[PDB]
RNA sequence: GCUGACUGGGGCCUGUAGAGCACUGAUAGGGCUAGGGGGCCCACCAGCCUACCAAACCCUGUCAAACUCCGAAGGGUCCCAGGUGGAGCCUGGGAGUGAGGGCGCGAGCGAUAACGUCCGCGUCCGAGCGCGGGAACAACCGAGACCGCCAGCUAAGGCCCCCAAGUCUGGGCUAAGUGGUAAAGGAUGUGGCGCCGCGAAGACAGCCAGUCGAGUGGCGCCGCGCCGAAAAUGAUCGGGGCUUAAGCCCAGCGCCGAAGCUGCGGGUCUGG
RNA sequence: UCGCCUCCUAAAAGGUAACGGAGGCGCCCAAAGGUCCCCUCAGGCGGGACGGAAAUCCGCCGGAGAGCGCAAGGGUAGAAG
RNA sequence: UCGAUCAACGGAUAAAAGUUACCCCGGGGAUAACAGGCUGAUCUCCCCCGAGCGUCCACAGCGGCGGGGAGGUUUGGCACCUCGAUGUCGGCUCGUCGCAUCCUGGGGCUGAAGAAGGUCCCAAGGGUUGGGCUGUUCGCCCAUUAAAGCGGCACGCGAGCU
RNA sequence: UCCCCCGUGCCCAUAGCGGCGUGGAACCACCCGUUCCCAUUCCGAACACGGAAGUGAAACGCGCCAGCGCCGAUGGUACUGGGCGGGCGACCGCCUGGGAGAGUAGGUCGGUGCGGGGG
């Protein structure tokens, strides 16, 4: 996961977006940067790393660095990225999201009802580099009538549950 | 020619304008007596050379000039520091 | 038929529709939206024969999630009556909505049933819409 | 101070009155007239003002 | 007798636009769950369950003129500067008006109807139905008409003919006379950018699949056009007539064009 | 419907109309007044003979949502209670 | 210092209700009724969506909930010319126009065997009757008919009549 | 000038909640009393007076901690002074000045004035 990103220096935003490129910030306790990138480069890879996997960006003195994205603000009508905020990491352990594996299909059928991924990700404190690819669930009994919540997880080493943790995750629920 | 009929509102009424508020600002010079404030409660409280009347008025206690002044939670205090 | 239980007033003033859509305007529930394009007032019996014709088609299958809620209400003085003596009865209630808004929502359907549903329903509402996915519409860190 | 010359260049008529004031303040009077002025913001506050009725240049 | 409007810098005052849910209410989905309904089931009163009604609490989503944890742009005001203006302030004589109208913006009423109606800020007509543009047309665009000229430069808007000035240049679209005034919604109408399927594991379409030997399909952005389009005296974009335009979009050069501005003479009023 | 008060409409000074939205007034207190000195609320969770789901009692938690004769708004416990 | 629902609350007298189609004057298009106009809620027509109807089968014939338009013939909304006058229903006489077509001419679908329908498409050239009842418009009815269309023209037409 | 405590102002939650350690020599409290002054709708609880055995348990002071609370950029948006455009309308768009609110990074378990007593 690697893009090329540039730097932005006092460019109306409005002429770089105009140009499809896509405006934007990086940021960490240290450094303070305007840059942009390319709009169609930088979707191709955010339609999968997202806020959940390090992206590592290309500036124009070789350099490269290693972030996380902080924020996607967009346009609601032509629903598109207006602007773009990176968090470069260092090793200091940082917060994010982390996603899941809703393995299998719920038993709850009979009814017509419907599984809800209240959850897709969750919260968690980790270090830049212990970063895990995913966790692993545990979804085959989840009927009609009962869900689950909290630390029902399997939590591997560097991790940390900064959530609730007793907070729903997943359930099934009547037809429409 | 067939004419609806109609009703009645049972509404239309307001009160009197009363012109409420800050009469002088900081940095006018006052007079004894020159009301500062006309306010509904403790909107702004009495501070150097300010008195304030039953009804919350604030006024100059001397012939001076007027400084604002926010105590956070203390609140809003209007003084008049005396030239002399 | 879809209206508040109670309101703190009984009529209330039309007002204005600024552009944007202020938020409810990324997905957030189901796996697929239906997007509003224009402002408009929407009238509960738009959502709701929206929302059944929804159902209709993957007939009591999946889920529906219905995103706006009428609680403004809506005058109507009494039919060939002329002007003045007050404000006019309330017929009915709208929900404001404005451009790209997400509007409904649903979950547990084969693209092919949704895209159809979707449509079907954009029908039944005054207005233009879109459909939608789940891009980057997840506003975390 | 590099002095401006402003010449009115589009009529007033329409505009709000504080512009037209404006004008009066600096003395532009009639369209096509030219005036040279200090260069002091107090000048060039109305000077903004009026913009759009108006070629300035410096001198 | 420089204090005016307006402007610059400083200082107060403010609760709208926007936004927000901390209060007041409204509200979607989920969890937990006081009561209540109701099934299990008994009066020893407990007890278990509920894809039912339902407080608070939790997670995720929203709404509000009479909600606000928050809050611009602006607005009001005082001071100090500029500012000699058919500015200001003071005392007195004479009035007319006290019936408004349109347009833009901001609200209410109304049906997010009306050359509707009610306020607010602005502007013009009124009194500028004097002048140029808009075919014609109080108030849309231009522009404030003391008088004269067989002089000149511009404004809006214009430069194929009526009709002054380009059948001007360079690049695209469009084939409907669209332009020459209508919507949901429909379409293998056109053009331009995008990104994927997947092709000597040679079926995309055609006759037994071999031959056939290549390009095939699917979305997503953008421009122009087509149908959707029926009303009553004779039609028509102002009219003729316009198709690599005399249409539309993007560039540029020159010209035309008012009672605007200049030139030249004259008049009058103010101040010097 | 006609005077007076509160709120909104009212576009962050003031002011601002409509047979626009929605409520109050035509009283009251000899203490509900002056001053001095004391005292601090509503709720919520326990716990306690008669005792409801708040009678009175105890203990924690509780900056204000209580209260201030009466409508609304403003204000207010560092009191106006 | 007192006597006011002088509350129509800046308070005409200490003291006051009706009617006029028997009516008069002065004014107003400042303000209603007729007509036109703007508007199009209502109204008439047409379209989009496709839950379902139709033994089977979304459209032969149909279309729930909803959605978007046209026209300007209804009832209205507004009060713009007209109150120093724009005669204001219907009838007759005379017409002329529109098409959203009631006959007649074409035509495609059909749940079209034939015959006869249904439905939509093109098409006003020409036609579109005589009576009973009501002032009627319209409507119902009688007997016919190829048919017995719906509208506009100041609810066409009173310096043409009634 | 440097500590620590005792008073007393200012800043106005970055001062707070909650946790955890400390401090009694001096201050301060809690404490010992209820004769006397003075007190309780009943209570020496509170207020008040006379004290000094005991404790820092409570309260107060000082340290650490970010779970909650509080503060909070930059960037980008919204909104808009003023200038101008499109649409039939709801509304949309370009210029030039101003520029949030939410949110991200981040920060915070206070700072300071005067006077006193003690090294």
């Amino acid at each position: 996961y690697r893009l090329k990103a540039y730097y932005r220096e006092g460019e109306k935003p409005s002429a770089l977006r105009r140009a499809g490129k896509l405006p934007g910030v990086m940021y960490n306790r240290h450094l303070n940067r305007k840059v942009y990138v390319d709009l169609v480069e930088f979707d191709k890879v955010f339609r999968q790393a997202s806020i959940h996997h390090v992206i590592v960006l290309e500036l124009p003195d070789g350099q490269s660095l290693p972030t996380l994205v902080r924020q996607v603000n967009l346009d609601k009508r032509r629903r598109r990225p207006e602007h773009v905020d990176f968090f470069v990491l260092s090793d200091e352990p940082v917060e994010m999201y982390v996603p899941l594996r809703f393995v299998g299909t719920p038993a709850g059928v009979r009814a017509g009802g419907v599984l809800q991924e209240i959850h897709r990700d969750i919260l968690v404190k980790v270090s830049p580099r212990n970063i895990p690819e995913f966790i692993e669930v545990d979804v085959s009994g989840l009927e009609i009538g009962d869900s689950l919540h909290a630390s029902d997880l399997k939590l591997p080493p560097g991790v940390e549950l900064a959530v609730s943790p007793e907070e729903t995750i997943a359930a099934v629920v009547p037809p429409e | 020619a067939h004419k609806k009929g109609l009703g009645s509102t049972r509404n239309g009424r307001d009160s009197q304008a009363k012109r409420l508020g800050v009469k002088r600002y900081e940095g006018q010079v006052v007079r004894a007596g020159n009301i500062l404030v006309r306010q509904r409660g403790t909107r702004f409280k009495p501070g150097k050379n300010v008195g304030m009347g039953r009804d919350f008025t604030l006024f100059a206690l001397v012939d001076g000039v007027v400084e604002f002044q926010d105590r956070g939670r203390l609140g809003r205090y209007v003084h008049v520091r005396p030239l002399a | 038929m879809l209206m508040p239980r109670r309101m703190k007033y009984r009529k209330q003033q039309r007002g204005r529709l600024k552009g944007a859509t202020k938020g409810g305007d990324y997905v957030a529930f189901g796996d697929y939206g239906l997007v509003a394009l224009e402002p408009a007032w929407i009238t509960a019996q738009q959502i709701e024969a929206a929302r059944v014709a929804m159902v209709r088609h993957f007939r009591r299958g999946g889920k529906i999630f219905i995103r706006i809620f009428p609680d403004k209400p809506y005058t109507k003085k009494p039919l060939e009556v002329r002007m003045g003596k007050g404000k006019g009865n309330v017929e009915g209630y709208v929900a404001v909505v404005k451009p790209g808004r997400v509007m409904f929502e649903v979950a547990g359907v084969t693209e092919e049933q949704a895209m159809e549903a979707l449509r079907i329903a954009g029908h039944k509402l005054p207005i233009k819409t879109k459909i939608v996915r789940r891009d980057a519409y997840d506003e975390a860190q | 101070m590099p002095r401006l010359k402003v010449k009115l260049v589009k009529s007033p008529i329409g505009y709000p009155k504080d512009q037209k004031a404006a004008l009066k303040a600096l003395g532009l009077r009639r369209l096509q007239q030219e005036r040279v002025l200090e260069d002091t913001p107090a000048i060039r506050g109305n000077v903004e003002k009026v913009a759009h009725l108006v070629r300035v240049e410096v001198v």
